[PDB]
RNA sequence: CAAACGUGCUACAAUGGCCAAUACAAACAGUCGCCAGCUUGUAAAAGUGAGCAAAUCUGUAAAGUUGGUCUCAGUUCGGAUUGAGGGCUGCAAUUCGUCCUCAUGAAGUCGGAAUCACUAGUAAUCGCGAAUCAGCUAUGUCGCGGUGAAUACGUUCUCG
RNA sequence: GGUACACGAAAAACCUUACCUAGACUUGACAUCCUUGGCAAAAUUAUGGAAACAUAAUGGAGGUUAACCGAGUGACAGGU
């Protein structure tokens, strides 16, 4: 049957919001809920060869904070700190010249249990035509010989380019769903194949969160 | 598949007469969840008994529900279809029931006006073993006793 | 010695408490470093505002799963602050999620 | 015939009850949360991604 | 024996008053101003 | 219905067609897809083209039609007869 | 030597307060005869049952505060409110009691409606051709 | 719109209709808003006009209690339909907004074959609030409280 | 059918609107890429107008083109 999202399933409990800030009136909260969203689209539909994890957003009355972890900041600092300028010119045409931005690129430790670029590998692979088992296997060996929990991936679609469309799943591990104290990740991307859509859901586990508290302590950041 | 009979709402105090039957009977011609108002109906014919008939009301009250008691009932089972009534001895709680919901039954059907004389009415006609409700009873003995035979059978 | 604002009522509010619980241990941490006598942070009524919306796409209005965020209220009032609190309470910076209400 | 009325309704009419509204992120037209500006079903993806502060699942 | 028109002709006259007076106050909003959201007072 | 501070309500460009047309001896037909403009007094005598959805429908105002809304007049739908499903 | 009692019932508090005299309790409810608050009905006894089996000659002046619910949850809640202030003057007193149950929350609340529900767990008619 | 079905509302009534006085909630919402009070108006409402960016100000609680009247009738039930006069929103109310006032007073007196929901603060029922919304016969939807029942012997039958 | 029928639609007078009848438009009311300039779009008042739209007006924030205002221009935009 049909599930609850993951993520959207422990927000409030053991998960922080990715934009924090509050707006004057109704009319200023729909302009501040638009912009961060074509913003964060920004950053992970181009600019991918990144492998951009998360981006969350600071706003206050007139002051745009934003954090941007990545696996390889390379692309974005650009030759000599190049592509960081574009960018930023590029975030303030978005939100507009009257306010200051405030990037801060953060490097990521521990990259591969994060299910937004673990999806975005998948993505790349199907997309590349490379055989889908074989794809699958070696993300799923790397991801587990990096020392994380059991792994779930959804890949549903026209499968090779089937004219029947199909799903597969491969579990390896202990995945409690139903519980709410587990540190899962959850992230979902498109894979645009040449024959239609590919969708590939990724399902990480962290370990066990037993501190109480709505986060406030870094995520997939820390070092091993 | 039941197999389980959980609390059953156990109440019994009563202030008025102290007689438990009086709160079960008030709930019975309770509608639309109005306990004060059933209760004044109650209270009210209770009172305009005591200056047609010169006793007291809950003596008078008993004797009418006592003598509605039935005994047998015909329950359903099964049998090539449809059902060859089958008399059971019914318990004493659901005994009473049986009589006080039969009374506001056929009290809410006379001819009278209001239904303060008309429970008043119903009851004073079954104090003295010749009403409506009677009748009823009367009518599910009698059947009863004919349908004697297959009580031997219940499943 | 010298007052120039009496009666200074702030009042907090945000979508989130624990945040709130923190914040407003921070102010009082820093009010009583200084010469200010807090009357006490009381807590205030949380206005709670839920949104049903349809979960399905097309059909099946009823299945409908439910929303909620909460607006978690403070109330905090100093009597007196003069220049040794006020210069202080320059250097508080509160994490954006709560939100000042500072009416004089 | 979706994005020219998005943009019919980005443009001020000639009357006041001409303006109606639409969500902003797609172009739905019904069902709109005129406290978001977001129709019913933009609005749960991005709570179900963080992006809304303080909108958490009820409970009740 | 009017059949109908005095009554009804006072209200056209009061209308084409109305048209004729129609003056151009378009407008969009009543109360204004007290819309903020607070800082430190300077931060 | 309609308050009384407003009064009536005409579009303006039929009263001033009206003006000219009633100064005008030989009147002919006017087309006036407004509809909703109330008869007034002056449009007395006049003949009109009511756009009913499709055409123009005419209209000869008498000294009895004047209070009503000049598209009450037309219909704009037609439903006559059924016929048998079965 | 007063007592005080803190009773609740369907969303509806209660202040009472319990003091000694010997010239008849002369019940009150909100400065108000209790005849004319509550309806003329077993209610205004149903606060007494536990004031009825122990006793009521001690003559204990009542002071009773209630602000919110209806009647039958506020004469619940001066029971309730009742019963805990007896809790302090008599300990073979206050236990005869509980000997009925009268000094126990009822833990009965209203629920919440459900949506694509009539009520909290009612439901539409169902048809089925 | 000759018709048929589904889901709801209103009823066929003195457990009630009408009139007068009057007691007791919770939750939510509010600065193009909530709108107190005052003046006018048979009323919808208009004008004046404070107060409230809100545990502060505003959004009349109704059932319930008492008193009066109606005396079982197609009625002081029931409100449909229709005519006229008004009020509000809006450029604009005929197609096709709703409210008030007056006028009229269809059917219907417990509903065939057959069916639905339900195991307590629950049925039944009485009000209150919010969403989308300039306005809207939303009687819809999502919520909140007031009163507040009956029954479960048993699995032989019935559906899964 | 259960699992459609106070469902999408948490508000169809205009708008919504995707339908019909008409009056108008064609790299288009919206977008990028390219050669090329910016010394505007608005809003509003006139006349003709059912209104689209035309002919005339205050020629407009600004910032020298930032954004947009355009020309030229074919790939194309567009489809509820
Ligand atoms: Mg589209
Ligand atoms: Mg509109
Ligand atoms: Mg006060
Ligand atoms: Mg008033
Ligand atoms: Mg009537
Ligand atoms: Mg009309
Ligand atoms: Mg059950
Ligand atoms: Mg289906
Ligand atoms: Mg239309
Ligand atoms: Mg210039
Ligand atoms: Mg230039
Ligand atoms: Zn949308």
């Amino acid at each position: 049957g049909q599930k609850v999202n993951s993520n959207g399933l422990r927000f409030g409990i053991n998960k922080n919001w990715i934009s924090r800030w509050t707006a004057n009136s109704h009319a200023q909260t729909a302009k501040w809920l638009i912009e961060d969203e074509k913003i964060r689209n920004l950053f992970f539909v181009n600019y991918r060869n990144a492998q951009v994890s998360n981006v969350e957003i600071e706003r206050t009355q007139a002051t745009v904070d934003v954090f941007v972890y990545a696996a390889q900041p390379a692309f974005l600092i650009g030759s000599e700190n190049k592509n960081i300028q574009k960018i930023t010119k590029q975030i303030k045409q978005i939100i507009g010249r009257t306010t200051n931005l405030d990037l801060t690129i953060n490097e990521i430790g521990s990259p591969m249990l994060s299910a937004r670029i673990i999806a975005r590998d998948l993505a790349n692979a199907i997309e590349a035509r490379v055989p889908l088992r074989t794809a699958m296997r070696q993300s799923l060996i790397k991801v587990l010989k990096a020392g994380a929990n059991g792994i779930k991936v959804l890949v549903s679609g026209r499968l090779n380019g089937a004219e029947i469309a199909r799903d597969k799943m491969y579990i390896e591990g202990n995945m409690p769903l139903s519980t709410l104290r587990a540190d899962i990740d959850y992230a979902l991307e498109k894979a645009q194949t040449t024959y239609g859509v590919i969708g590939v859901k990724v399902w990480i586990n962290r370990g066990m969160i037993y501190t109480k508290g709505l986060n406030r302590t870094p995520a997939h950041i820390l070092h091993p | 598949m039941r197999k389980n009979r959980a609390p059953k709402r156990t109440v019994l105090p009563d202030p008025v007469f102290n007689n438990t039957l009086v709160t079960r009977i008030i709930n019975v011609i309770m509608e639309d969840g109005k306990k004060g108002l059933a209760q004044r109906i109650l209270y009210g014919a209770f009172d305009l008994i005591e200056q047609r008939t010169k006793e007291k009301p809950l003596t008078v009250f008993e004797r009418a529900v006592g003598n509605v008691m039935p005994r047998l009932e015909l329950r359903v089972r099964r049998i090539a279809g449809s059902n060859y009534q089958v008399p059971t001895e019914v318990p004493q709680d659901r005994k009473i029931a049986l009589a006080l919901r039969w009374i506001a039954m056929f009290a809410r059907k006379r001819h009278e006006k209001t239904m303060l004389e008309k429970i008043a009415n119903e009851i004073i006609d079954a104090s003295n073993n010749t009403g409506a409700a009677i009748k009823k009873k009367d009518d599910t003995h009698k059947m009863a006793e004919a349908n004697k035979a297959f009580a031997h059978m219940r499943w | 010695n010298a007052v120039k604002y009496p009666e200074l009522k702030i009042k907090l509010e945000s979508y989130d408490s624990t945040l709130l619980d923190l914040t407003t241990k921070k102010i009082v941490e820093v009010v009583k470093g200084v010469d200010v006598k807090i009357k006490g942070p009381l807590p205030l009524p949380t206005k709670k505002e839920v949104i049903t919306i349809i979960r399905s796409p097309h059909v099946d209005k009823a299945s409908r799963e439910q929303f909620e965020k909460n607006r978690h209220k403070r109330l905090m009032i100093l009597v007196d602050v003069n220049q040794g609190a006020i210069d202080s309470l320059k250097r508080i910076k509160i994490p954006v999620g709560v939100t000042l209400r500072f009416s004089k | 015939a979706k994005k020219s009325l998005k943009v019919k309704q980005t443009r001020i009419p000639k009357f006041a009850v001409r303006a109606y509204t639409r969500c902003q992120r797609c172009g739905r037209a019904r069902a709109v949360l005129s406290h978001f500006g977001v129709c019913r079903l933009c609005f749960r993806e991005l709570a179900y991604a963080g992006a809304i502060p303080g909108v958490k699942k009820a409970s009740w | 024996v009017h059949g109908r028109a005095e009554k009804l002709s006072g209200k056209f006259n009061a209308g084409k008053a109305f048209l004729e007076n129609k003056t151009p106050k378009k407008a969009k909003g009543k109360t204004e101003e007290y819309t903020k959201h607070r800082s430190l007072n300077e931060l | 219905s309609r308050s009384a501070k407003k009064g009536a309500f005409v579009d303006a460009h039929l009263l001033k067609k009206v003006i000219d047309m009633n100064k005008q001896e030989k009147k002919r037909p006017i087309k006036t897809w407004s509809r909703r403009s109330t008869i007034f007094p002056e449009f007395v005598g006049n003949t009109f083209a009511v756009h009913n959805g499709k055409t123009f429908i005419n209209v000869y105002v008498t000294d009895d039609m004047v209070g009503h809304k000049l598209g009450e007049f037309s219909p704009t739908r037609n439903f006559k007869q059924h016929t048998a499903n079965r | 030597q007063s007592y005080y009692g803190l009773g609740r019932r369907k969303s509806s508090s209660a202040k009472v307060y319990l003091t000694p005299t010997q010239d008849k309790g002369k019940i009150t409810v909100n400065r108000r005869d209790p005849s004319e608050y509550f309806p003329n009905k077993l209610v205004i006894q149903d606060m007494e049952q536990p004031l009825d089996l122990t006793d009521l000659k001690k003559n204990f002046d009542i002071n009773v505060v209630v602000k919110g619910g209806g009647f039958t949850g506020q004469a619940g809640a001066i029971r309730l409110g009742i019963v805990r202030a007896l809790l302090q003057f008599n300990p073979e007193l206050k236990k005869i009691l509980k000997s009925k149950k009268l000094t126990t929350r009822d833990k009965r609340v209203k629920e919440r409606k459900k949506f694509g529900l009539y009520g909290a767990r009612r439901a539409p008619q169902f048809t089925k051709r």
